[PDB]
């Protein structure tokens, strides 16, 4: 059991450019015998580099090993949407084999303008369970999109529940799901349900309309 | 000597000591170590001790007190099946012995380790031949296995070239705690000769044998091939040396 | 190459027994060591056993030893961990991993895992929340519908456009906790079609607890 110190994480990487991992160790490790796991969101860890010397089969050559005893250092030669990830250095110089931290890339091609959509709540959903109202905001990129649910055009607490997705590998953008719950049987002097959208995507915040 | 220098080595990596034409002195060996078990096949261990017989052969390793059931040929455990194994038709002699704090130059390995199993999977995919150790050897799996087991539990595989046979080599590694006194376990397979006795206890020679025992006796001598009835007197030497 | 599958996430009270099944494809087990990695959410791998079916030889991580019984055998080919008096804590997604050998410890292939938690609740059905397709849409340039499944005690339940035939402009949010302590996560499509979109027939819904497969035909309105 060796303890390990690992990269902040989460960091914003134009791409084409070379990406650094830091693997420090406090504990002395064998020369090599490290191994990179890469894994995609929703996705099982797949090894990059076996003893931090060579890539494994099926795997890219910009990935490459460098650094001995303490310090290993992942550095990839061009970056992609696809090359973001979580990635973890295990060392298996001593036993129990100690996996690292991780440390999340991201990659942000360009700033993505929010598209909003309301979704009516059903009379299905009224005549069965709370009826509650559904705002989508695709294509919001970066993560950090601000949606605030109004009630009735006036000013409603944020109890909302807001869910957003990770980057996919080839669009590399974030889809972000703010759902209000109201109960089926509050459902009187409220006529309007909108989800006004703050972000650097547009050129002002949009409220939005339900009426029906 | 050479026993005595560098660190014995595990049971599956022992080396083998020969002795074929020399008087032996297998009491001062026993003097130096404590040995804890002593047990003999086929033979007693006080005829062991002075008998003279074709050639001598010594296997030196080291072995803890608390296994010793294990390593045997009768024994059904696992460190006899795959790593020493001792011939049933020369007389065999087992012992096992503690090196004492005033002995000195005996290295001490990490840990005891010995090979928990060792096995050959066939080009069948489904199946496997377990591989039993012949007698000696050096153990069949002994080169995937290092010289000390680095884990108590650890995987070994390599392949063997195909055509013949391209069927994977599967060994076990086992460690156990190292005493404190390092504990060696010895095996020797001496084979006794009809007609040749090259390897005789030391020192086969006795006093009455000696001439200066019976000097001034009429006494009957047999030296190198002359045998007589004759009378020695101690005189100046004379005549070629 | 073999391809490595796990068994289906299962929900357990805690310090009950649960056995989590790996199973080597093709019916045959190849020379290659099996290990238990547990990863805990928002937290780095954790290796927890490593069994090989040829050797036979089982060992655990000291963390959690002997609170395991783990058994590889190369005549059934499937490595199984069976799990017992697991604290609640102890809840977290399980993956099964190829090994190389002691001198090799780096797992070329992971299995896609088996999530399994340890609460004392009773587990609840899932139920998909109504399309509700957005009144306002692009003019045929793209439709929004989508299918959440809502109420749903145990993860994860897997939500499929067209039984997993349409794989394009499908969107999946990741379960958010809200105050209430059953979950939810959420699904949504575009079809370039205003209306019908590319099949009548989508937002087929399976629950892995439940193993009960629903196909619903959908209508944009």
């Amino acid at each position: 059991e060796i303890v390990l110190t690992q990269s902040p994480g989460t960091l914003s990487l134009s791409p084409g450019e070379r990406a650094t991992l830091s693997c420090r160790a406090s504990q002395s490790v064998s020369s090599s015998y490290l191994a990179w796991y890469q894994q995609r969101p929703g996705q099982a860890p797949r090894l990059l580099i076996y003893g931090a010397s060579s890539r494994a089969t099926g795997i890219p050559d910009r990935f490459s090993g460098s650094g001995s005893g303490t310090d290993f250092t992942l550095t990839i030669g061009r970056l992609e949407p696809e090359d973001s990830a979580v990635y973890y250095c295990q060392q298996y110089g001593s036993s129990p084999w100690t996996f690292g931290q991780g440390t999340k890339v991201e990659i942000k091609r360009t700033v993505a303008a929010p598209s909003v959509f309301i979704f009516p709540p059903s009379d299905e959903q009224l005549k069965s369970g709370t009826a509650s109202v559904v705002c989508l905001l695709n294509n919001f990129y970066p993560r950090e999109a601000k949606v605030q649910w109004k009630v009735d055009n006036a000013l409603q607490s944020g109890n909302s529940q807001e869910s957003v997705t990770e980057q996919d590998s080839k669009d590399s953008t974030y889809s972000l799901s703010s759902t209000l719950t109201l109960s089926k049987a509050d459902y009187e002097k409220h006529k309007v349900y909108a989800c006004e959208v703050t972000h650097q995507g547009l050129s002002s915040p949009v409220t939005k309309s339900f009426n029906r | 000597s050479p026993l005595l220098s560098g660190t014995p080595p595990q049971v599956y990596n022992f080396k083998r000591l020969v002795f074929t034409n020399c008087n032996y002195n297998l009491t001062k060996l026993l003097s130096l170590f404590s040995v804890n078990d002593f047990t003999c096949s086929q033979i007693s261990p006080a005829a062991i001790a002075s008998n003279c017989y074709s050639s001598l052969i010594l296997d030196y390793f080291s072995y803890p007190l608390s296994m010793k059931s294990d390593l045997s040929v009768s024994s059904a455990g696992p460190i006899s099946q795959f790593n020493y194994k001792q011939s049933f038709s020369n007389p065999t002699c087992l012992i096992l012995a503690t090196v004492p704090h005033n002995l000195t130059t005996i290295t001490k390995p990490l840990k005891y380790s010995y090979i928990n199993k060792c096995s050959r999977l066939l080009s069948d995919d489904r199946t496997e031949v377990p591989q039993l150790v012949n007698a000696n050897q050096y153990s069949p799996c002994v080169s995937i296995v290092p010289s000390t087991v680095w884990e108590d539990g650890d995987y070994y595989r390599k392949q063997l070239s195909p055509l013949e046979g391209g069927g994977w080599l599967v060994a076990s590694g086992s460690t156990v705690a190292m005493t404190e006194q390092l504990q060696m376990g010895f095996g020797i397979t001496v084979q006794y000769g009809t007609d040749t006795n090259s390897v005789c206890p030391k020192l086969e020679f006795a006093n009455d044998t000696k001439i200066a025992s019976q000097l001034g006796n009429c006494v009957e001598y047999s030296l190198y091939g002359v045998s007589g009835r004759g009378v020695f007197q101690n005189c100046t030497a004379v005549g070629v040396r | 190459q073999v391809q490595l599958v796990q068994s289906g996430a299962e929900v357990k009270k805690p310090g009950s027994s649960v056995k989590v099944s790996c199973k080597a494809s093709g019916g045959t087990f190849s020379s290659y060591g099996i290990t238990w990695v547990r990863q805990a959410p928002g937290q780095g791998l954790e290796w927890m056993g490593r069994i090989i079916p040829i050797l036979g030889i089982s060992r655990s991580v000291q963390k959690f030893q002997g609170r395991i019984t783990i058994t590889a055998d190369k005549s059934t080919s499937t490595a199984y961990m069976d799990l017992s008096g697991l604290t609640s804590d102890d809840t977290a997604v399980y993956y099964c991993a190829r090994e190389g050998g002691s001198g090799y410890d780096f797992f070329d292939y992971w299995g896609q895992g088996t999530l399994v938690t340890v609460s004392s609740a009773s587990t609840k059905g899932p139920s998909v929340f109504p399309l509700a397709p957005s009144s306002k849409s692009t003019s045929g340039g793209t439709a929004a519908l989508g299918c959440l499944v809502k109420d749903y005690f145990p993860e994860p339940v897997t939500v499929s456009w067209n039984s997993g035939a349409l794989t394009s402009g499908v969107h999946t949010f990741p379960a958010v906790l809200q105050s209430s302590g059953l979950y939810s996560l959420s699904s949504v499509v575009t079809v370039p079609s205003s209306s019908l979109g590319t099949q009548t027939y989508i937002c087929n819904v399976n629950h892995k607890p439940s193993n009960t497969k629903v196909d619903k035909r959908v209508e944009p309105k």
